[PDB]
RNA sequence: CUCAUGUUGCCAGCACGUUAUGGUGGGGACUCGUGAGAGACUGCCGGGGUCAACUCGGAGGAAGGUGGGGAUGACGUCAAGUCAUCAUGCCCCUUAUGUCCAGGGCUUCACACAUGCUACAAUGGCCGGUACAAAGGGCUGCGAUGCCGUGAGGUGGAGCGAAUCCUUUCAAAGCCGGUCUCAGUUCGGAUCGGGGUCUGCAACUCGACCCCGUGAAGUCGGAGUCGCUAGUAAUCGCAGAUCAGCAACGCU
């Protein structure tokens, strides 16, 4: 984009629950064009922590985001004959994004024999705060502060 | 080894 | 990595005496001295064999790997040992500048 | 009578639309039996929950050509143009949503030169 | 190619047109029942005994003028390169470049 | 439990259970299950030694063991390798023998990449 | 491989060889071109002498080496190693 | 009734449409009836290629050598019409199939 | 998107067979196929701009600002490649570097490199049931109906020079159902021993397919590196030609 950017793709609605988000779950967990098999993963998988919690796991869910979910990252640059990590604000856009990816990869190689306990097992750690998601985000802080030496160039 | 047999099959 | 460059010898069609199998793995030694980054040299020994030549007879495409950048040499004289040495210095140029820029 | 059309990359299918019940006829089946896919019905069903009109009017048409998705499309585009066909008003409320818009995302020619449309062999440098 | 083997090419169809339209093909239908005489036939024998030749198997279809033993297209009896050319110079009947 | 040789495994129904000895496949399994009259969504923990003794019957009547299939394969292997046949030469020389790649590929009758 | 119905290939010039040979109740060396020929027992006592695309070399039949085309024990390829 | 039908072949569509309103108008000379040029679908036969020799099989080229069709099914086969319609003389990028 | 349009294709309103079914008479109604043609042009509303180009927001419209994709390769270089597609200036052969033949090899293998395919599993493997696509090819060719063979296929030839018939009324991933429960396994399929099928005079060197048994290495991969901005990538399948028959996972 020498020239400049171009749009986002307009998310739909969820058919069920009234949230992007959702799609959104489902077209990052998506593999090999199987949406429809995204789709029943997602919703057997809320539906069972709905009957683990006795509410709508839409919440929790959103707890979870706002746990692992943050708004400061590292953005490198060489400089100096030494490449410098540098803190950068994060948009939410790409906050809720990459939270979602780390949420993903990190349910992928748990140990509950299925795809669909695995990522709820995940979300329910991260609701209360023990997933390696939220072990990864605390690593990011770890680094930021680590590195905060290098914000006055503002980049 | 059972060679009758196969020119039996064989004809 | 010191065996470890891969050694290519090769004519297309020239008498090749196997004692220029030892100039070119010598020669090819030589900067294997002073680049420890390397892993493949393609090389060839090409002869065009056309009558009333214009000057050059023979004819070499030398090229190497490094770590991203490749290298690439080629040279054209008389005979072998010309060849050699011509595609040996260029070679030289190119990695004296490539481990100039390196750092 | 009422008959118009819908197109979704090589997705035809005619529509009539009866003022009936919201009871569907897909070639001798329903909408459940036909795209048991929730996200297909949505896209479908999106012009009555726009117009406020589900359970208001009938439908009979034919399946013909694509796969799902793109008969969905094709599907809910040809109601779309019967809504208009029944009354203008809601048109601008329509295309306002983008409900009539023949989806102009077809295939691309595979190429030569390539593995496909835009995947190049492994270029490398030796 | 070689002026030879489009001659020879040539011959063997000849031979083809004498021998593998009766003579090569009534004892493949001697051979393709059960009731056949295979027991003691030799008609296998006999086939044997006729030329290689016999078969289309040794043929070859080589371009009509040139010969290109190789990327031959039965379209048009002719090879890649003289179809080029000749589709070309607008000398084939509804032949044109496309697009679609 | 104990069959023609093989311990057999616990969780493991039948037609899966048969195949662990060397002349058996599932095709095979099926074919004999049918040949039993007994099921196959069963379990060798409540397998009774009637249908062990019948299992036996069957398959020592009409099929080969562990002993006489190797036996057979080093049969045509040393007949093939001692009449002086292309194949043998093949199998002395740890080759491919039935037409098969020998400039590139083929470690699987070679062995590992050992470098040269 | 050749099928049962149509039955072997037993080429006739080497047929009509051994016809003579066995005719005579005698047997002796025999030089054949045709790897493609298979076998009967027939043969087992007769000597043939087959080519691998150089020379000749003499090879004697036994019994097991039926159901198999000559060429199998003409060696076509040396290869000594490196 | 009595039916024929006529299916012609050709390559240039500018061909057919001429030959097809000249026989047409030649029925519609004896009252003979017609039903018209019924247009079929086209046949599109491709023989891809390789440009230059010894090489270069990356690059390509395409063609398509076409065939337009069209039925016009005649009825009404009076003889005398038939006399008249089997002995035009037309441009010869055309072939007939009279059945 | 309009006009015309009716078979080999639609078949609504109609009628008639009613198990195989648009199956048949019947209507050009929607499709449709093939032909002609308007339509998009910063054309128009407004804001910026030498008031100029030009751009920023709007309306309609199906598309909006070189709608998208193709084809089309300025002068020229690289003494790029091609005297084996072809043609050609020179020199060489001519009793042979030519030429007719049978066999063999171009598939060799102690290794290296490059391009790809299926795998390393539970978004999975196995079994069963059910639905919708476009596209092309076919005469001394394509080939089902019935049956036998485990299945490769096997006699048989209807019907088609073909929107008719073979191309199942054209599929697979997918939907639903049952089992397997994280493993060197119901993974994975190599390699090898058997037994057979087909095309060919001919299947050892040196072919494909099927059944049986065999069941290996391989547990997401180093430095570094390739590709991709939209119906694109990633994945499942199909078709065609060159083809007697096949290495076709290749190519289009």
């Amino acid at each position: 984009p020498r020239k400049g950017p171009a749009p986002k793709r307009p998310l739909v609605n969820d058919p069920v629950y009234g949230s992007q988000l959702v799609t959104q779950l489902v077209n990052k967990v998506l593999l090999e064009g199987k949406k429809s098999l995204a789709e029943r993963i997602v919703y057997g998988a809320l539906e069972q922590a709905r009957e683990k919690t006795g509410t709508d796991p839409v919440v929790t869910l959103k707890r979870a985001l706002d746990n692992v979910k943050p708004a400061l990252e590292v953005r490198s640059r060489r400089v100096g004959g030494a490449t410098y990590q540098v803190p950068v604000e994060v948009r939410p856009d790409r906050s809720t994004t990459l939270a979602l990816r780390w949420l993903v990869n990190f349910s992928r190689q748990r140990r509950e024999k299925t795809m669909v306990e695995r990522l709820a097992n995940e979300i329910l750690d991260a609701s209360n705060g023990l997933g390696a998601s939220v072990k990864r985000r605390e690593d990011t802080h770890k680094m930021a502060e680590a590195n905060r030496a290098f914000a006055h160039y503002r980049w | 080894g059972q060679v009758e047999k196969f020119r039996r099959r064989y004809g | 990595e010191r065996p470890h460059a891969e050694v290519v010898v090769k004519g297309r069609n020239v008498e090749v005496p196997d004692h220029f199998r030892t100039y070119v793995s010598e020669k090819l030694s030589r900067l294997e001295r002073f680049d420890k980054t390397i892993y493949l040299f393609d090389v060839e020994l090409d002869h065009e064999r056309n009558r009333r030549q214009r000057k050059n007879c023979q004819h070499v495409e030398i090229t190497a790997r490094g770590r991203g950048p490749v290298v690439r040499g080629e040279a054209c004289a008389d005979s072998f040992y010309t060849a050699f040495e011509s595609a040996v210095q260029k070679l030289e140029g190119r990695l004296r500048r490539a481990k100039d820029r390196r750092k | 009578p009422i008959q118009t059309v819908g197109r979704r990359k090589e997705a035809v299918v005619r529509v009539r639309l009866v003022p009936g019940t919201g009871q569907f006829n897909l070639d001798g089946r329903t909408l459940e039996n036909y795209f048991p896919n929730k996200v297909h019905q949505q896209l479908i069903k999106a012009p009555l929950v726009t117009v406020d009109r589900v359970d208001q009017f009938d439908i009979y048409a034919h399946l013909d050509g694509g796969g799902p998705s793109g008969q969905a499309g094709a599907l809910r585009l040809a109601i779309a143009r019967a809504l208009i066909l029944v009354q203008p008003e809601d048109r601008p409320a329509l295309k306002k949503a983008g409900f009539l818009t023949r989806d102009p995302r077809a295939i691309e020619r595979k190429k030569y030169g390539l593995k496909k449309a835009r995947k190049a062999p492994q270029y490398s440098k030796r | 190619a070689k002026k030879s083997k489009i001659v020879k090419n040539e011959q063997r169809r000849e031979l083809v047109q004498r021998y593998a339209e009766r003579r090569a093909e009534l004892k493949r239908t001697i051979r393709d029942p059960a009731s056949s005489p295979e027991r003691r036939a030799a008609a296998v024998s006999a086939l044997q005994r006729l030329p290689r030749d016999s078969s289309p198997v040794r043929l070859r279809n080589r371009d009509v003028v040139d010969g290109r033993p190789r990327g031959h297209l039965r379209k048009f009896g002719l090879s890649r390169v003289r179809v080029r050319e000749m589709a070309h110079r607008g000398e084939l009947p509804g032949v044109r470049k496309a697009s679609w | 439990a104990r069959l023609v040789g093989v311990d057999l495994p616990r969780d493991k129904r039948m037609e899966i259970a048969l195949t662990y000895i060397y002349g058996i496949g599932r095709t095979r399994s099926n074919e004999i299950l049918a040949a039993t009259g007994i099921d196959k969504n069963m379990r060798t923990k409540d397998l009774t030694d009637d249908q062990v003794t019948v299992l036996r019957d069957y398959i020592e009547g009409n099929l080969k063991v562990e002993g006489d299939l190797r036996r057979e394969v080093q049969a045509d292997i040393r007949r093939k390798i001692e009449i002086g046949c292309y194949q043998g030469l093949r199998h002395r020389r740890g080759l491919p023998v039935r037409g098969q790649r020998t400039k590139t590929n083929a470690r699987t009758r070679k062995g590992p990449k050992r470098t040269i | 491989p050749r099928s049962l119905k149509k039955g072997p290939f037993v080429d006739d010039h080497l047929l009509k060889k051994v016809d003579v040979q066995n005719e005579k109740n005698t047997k002796q060396v025999i030089k054949t071109w045709s790897r493609r020929s298979t076998i009967i027992p027939d043969f087992i006592g007769h000597t043939f002498a087959v080519h691998d695309g150089r020379k000749h070399v003499p090879v004697f039949v036994t019994e097991a080496m039926v159901g198999h085309k000559l060429g199998e024990f003409a060696p076509t390829r040396t290869f000594k190693g490196h | 009734g009595q039916k024929i039908r006529i299916r012609l072949k050709a390559y240039d569509h500018e061909a057919i449409d001429a030959s097809a309103r000249k026989i047409v108008e030649t029925v519609t000379r004896t009252g003979a009836s017609v039903v018209g040029p019924v247009p079929l679908p086209t046949e599109k036969n491709v023989y891809c290629v390789i440009r230059s020799p010894h090489k270069y099989k990356d690059s390509r080229e395409h063609f398509e050598m076409r065939t337009h069709k069209r039925l016009i099914d005649i009825l009404d086969p009076t003889p005398k019409t038939v006399d008249a319609l089997m002995r035009i003389d037309l441009p010869a990028s055309v072939d007939v199939n009279i059945q």
